[PDB]
């Protein structure tokens, strides 16, 4: 398997 | 001219539904059978309504949460917009209402899983793969940016595959109905547009910014910017320096050197023809715009399923208990829900 992080959104 | 009447049109239906916002249904009437992914505000969840048997996507917002973080006209601005658009890769809203703990916004269940698993299982999507996904955003923008709504959050993560292979946009949580600048700093650090993190104030350019990265990151299995720490990444974005993959085609360099255009003066999109720059371009040529819109091209890829309610294709998470409080939390800031 590879790898796979899921990004979050970002605010302030 | 065909699409723009097209386009006046929806944003007729559009404006009718815009003032159409109450509570169509209830969290009793649904099992919550599995987590599909989680945020920073709550998860969604794979339910089933128990009456119909139909499966949804429910996503869960915390109220106190939301409130705390000032995301109130966000979370409002999501729930409303998704209710009132319509469009062929835009997720259908069946239901939404709110409790004395959460909000709820029921989608229609899009079993195919993120764009983002597929994508980094493959390890990267050809050009005409990357392609077949990318018209599809490119349509949608048209579409939203004709009725001035900003996106404001394309990555992979939130496109879904539906059971034919086409997209699902998901996760409105930052779209915003704006005519002219608007200034909230919000979207993914690794698509966020140079404008943004120079907090200059902007418009629908920061959309086929993010387009810009998704095909970069479609095609080469990685992102034009990234790095180790966000400011890092930041200064990458703001520098207007970008190295392509040498299997990239000449026509997908220069696309994508017209997207990634830090100089809006510059940018593809947001020049004096539009949107018709970016479906002009020779690496669209092949592109029959109006099959793609009514689903007539076949996918590259389509995911498989056992049945409703199969969830192979999303990764696990750790589930909880969802808190419901015996007493109303933050009534007045979510009365418009
Ligand atoms: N309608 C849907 N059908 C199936 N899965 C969905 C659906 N909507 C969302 N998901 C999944 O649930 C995840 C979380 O939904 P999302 O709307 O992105 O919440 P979020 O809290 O705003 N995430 P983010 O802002 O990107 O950090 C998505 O990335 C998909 O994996
Ligand atoms: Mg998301
Ligand atoms: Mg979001």
């Amino acid at each position: 398997t590879r790898s796979a992080i899921r990004r979050a959104s970002t605010i302030e | 001219e065909s699409v723009k009447e097209f386009l006046a049109k929806a944003k007729e239906d559009f404006l009718k539904k815009w003032e159409t916002p109450q509570n169509t249904a209830q969290l009793d009437q649904f099992d919550r059978i599995k987590t599909l992914g989680t945020g920073s505000f709550g998860r969604v969840m794979l339910v089933k309504h128990k009456e119909s048997g139909n499966h949804y996507a429910m996503k869960i917002l915390d109220k106190q949460k939301v409130v705390k973080l000032k995301q109130i006209e966000h979370t409002l601005n999501e729930k409303r917009i998704l209710q009132a658009v319509n469009f062929p890769f835009l997720v259908k809203l069946e239901f939404s209402f709110k409790d004395n703990s959460n909000l709820y916004m029921v989608m229609e269940y899009v079993a195919g899983g993120e764009m983002f698993s597929h994508l980094r299982r493959i390890g990267r999507f050809s050009e005409p793969h990357a392609r077949f996904y990318a018209a599809q955003i490119v349509l949608t923008f048209e579409y939203l940016h004709s009725l001035d709504l900003i996106y404001r959050d394309l990555k992979p993560e939130n496109l879904l595959i539906d059971q034919q292979g086409y997209i699902q946009v998901t996760d409105f949580g930052f779209a915003k109905r704006v005519k002219g600048r608007t200034w909230t700093l919000c979207g993914t650090p690794e698509y966020l547009a140079p404008e943004i993190i120079l907090s200059k104030g902007y418009n629908k350019a920061v959309d086929w910014w993010a387009l810009g990265v998704l095909i970069y990151e479609m095609a080469a299995g990685y992102p034009p910017f990234f790095a180790d720490q966000p400011i890092q990444i930041y200064e990458k974005i703001v520098s207007g320096k970008v190295r392509f993959p040498s299997h990239f085609s000449s026509d997908l360099k220069d696309l994508l050197r017209n997207l990634l255009q830090v100089d809006l003066t510059k940018r593809f999109g947001n020049l004096k023809n539009g949107v018709n720059d970016i479906k002009n371009h020779k690496w669209f040529a092949t592109t029959d715009w109006i099959a793609i819109y009514q689903r007539k091209v076949e996918a590259p890829f389509i995911p498989k399923f056992k049945g409703p309610g199969d969830t192979s294709n999303f990764d696990d998470y750790e589930e909880e208990e969802i808190r419901v409080s015996i007493n109303e939390k933050c009534g007045k800031e979510f009365t418009e829900f």
